[PDB]
């Protein structure tokens, strides 16, 4: 089945150019209309314009003049650079498959159908900063009746996203990964914590696998009693 | 060209939500509907005005004539609340948004934030930091206010919190963190993060 794959999030210097690619898996590019999106609290979705197998495209007016939308048939590919960026840019950028279906000779409609899973993009003139990831012991003993609360500090890093997995995804039940809190000194930090059975401490082994993909950085951090 | 829609929908469980999309002869333009969860791509409910991809439940209907868009949620259970979409895209005009309609379900029982303190770990004390982490989760009325206190005394400066978000349940979740130095954390006999929800209180303590 098909998926459509973002390009690693992170952050775009003012006035830079953001250059996005989706990988298309699974399925053929051609008969569809590729498709760029993005979202940001109070902005709702914006269509950003889309590219055909072939090459045409078309462009959302308000934005034609800083948008290039490209396609790579030979890597199952396309591209979005969108130049002069400044803070009005920060969004969740979208690629998603436009699905066109006729109706008669002189009518055909569309919809996005398969959506890619979003790439957080940041436009700022701070700079990229890997995290420090500290353990969150569980307390020597339970306090809950009988379960454990252990988990992870991600700490001071920058821009968004991270993503927190335990035991290399085999654990999932009882995870609560908690959204970022932003510091005085302009960095995130963020914690994730998984509650267990007191007495799985002595028999499992508990490891949170911390993903920063805008600093090219993956920690894997055992969590002890 | 333009279209409209409510911000918000406010509906009981089991009862019809009703959200509509407004467009000057929006009755003659294919409208799809897109449901997006905090957090998650948009899915794709409704397209050419009434179907439905496959494995959408049939409580999502779909209308569409003159210059009003409908999507009916009938039924409505907790797992509707998300933010829907309309989009009008076929032969005649390039895609465009609605600005989109939350869904919020009435009725939902109040619940008591869950609250976790962890004090600084031993590594992060080496690298002579410190970090407090209280976690804050499945509340639901909505909101809380956090405040910490160093043995007694009101502790501010040091003290960032989130905002409240949304979990899968619908109930919400916060996180606060107090920074100090490692001899601020040695020298107090016990930290207590307190949070308030509707007028109630949960403190944990943590000592060194």
């Amino acid at each position: 089945q098909v998926q459509l794959q973002e390009s690693r999030p992170g952050l775009v210097k003012p006035s830079e150019t953001l250059s996005l690619s989706c990988t298309v898996s699974g399925g053929s590019m051609r008969s569809y209309y590729w498709s760029w999106i993005r979202q940001s609290p109070g902005k709702g979705l914006e269509w950003i314009g889309y590219v055909y197998y072939s090459g045409g495209t078309e462009y959302n007016p308000s934005l034609k003049s800083r948008v290039i939308i490209s396609v790579d048939t030979s890597k199952n590919q396309f591209s979005l650079n969108l130049s002069s960026v400044s803070a009005a840019d920060t969004a969740v950028y979208y690629c998603a498959r436009g699905v066109s279906a006729l109706v008669s000779v002189d009518y055909y409609y569309y919809y996005m159908d398969v959506w890619g899973k979003g790439t957080t993009v940041t436009v700022s003139s701070a700079s990229t900063k890997g995290p420090s990831v500290f353990p969150l012991a569980p307390s020597s003993k339970s306090t809950s009746g009988g379960t454990a609360a252990l988990g992870c500090l991600v700490k001071d890093y920058f821009p968004e996203p991270v993503t927190v997995s335990w035991n290399s995804g085999a654990l999932t039940s009882g995870v609560h990964t908690f959204p970022a809190v932003l510091q005085s000194s302009g960095l995130y930090s963020l914690s994730s914590v998984v509650t267990v059975p007191s007495s799985s401490l002595g028999t499992q082994t508990y490891i949170c696998n911390v993903n920063h993909k805008p600093s090219n950085t993956k920690v894997d951090k055992r969590v002890e009693p | 060209y333009e279209l409209t829609q409510p911000p918000s929908v406010s509906v009981a469980p089991g009862k019809t939500a009703i959200i509509t999309c407004g467009g000057n002869n929006i009755g003659s333009k294919s409208v799809q509907w897109y449901q997006r969860k905090p957090g998650q791509a948009p899915v794709l409910v409704i397209y050419y005005n009434r179907d439905r991809p496959s494995g959408i439940p049939e409580r999502f209907s779909g209308s569409n004539s003159g210059n009003t868009a409908t999507l009916t949620i009938s039924r409505v259970e907790a797992g509707d609340e998300a933010d829907y979409y309309c989009q009008v895209w076929d032969r005649n005009i390039d895609p465009h948004f609605g600005t989109g309609t939350e869904v919020t379900v009435l009725g939902q029982p109040k619940a008591n934030p869950t609250v976790t303190l962890f004090p600084p770990s031993s590594e992060e004390l080496q690298a002579n930091k410190a970090t407090l982490v209280c976690l804050i989760s499945d509340f639901y009325p909505g909101a809380v206010t956090v405040a910490w206190k160093a043995d007694s005394s009101p502790v501010k400066a040091g003290v960032e919190t989130t905002t409240p978000s949304k979990q899968s349940n619908n109930k919400y979740a916060a996180s606060s963190y107090l920074s100090l130095t490692p001899e601020q954390w040695k020298s107090h006999r016990s930290y207590s993060c307190q949070v308030t929800h509707e007028g109630s209180t949960v403190e944990k303590t943590v000592a060194l």
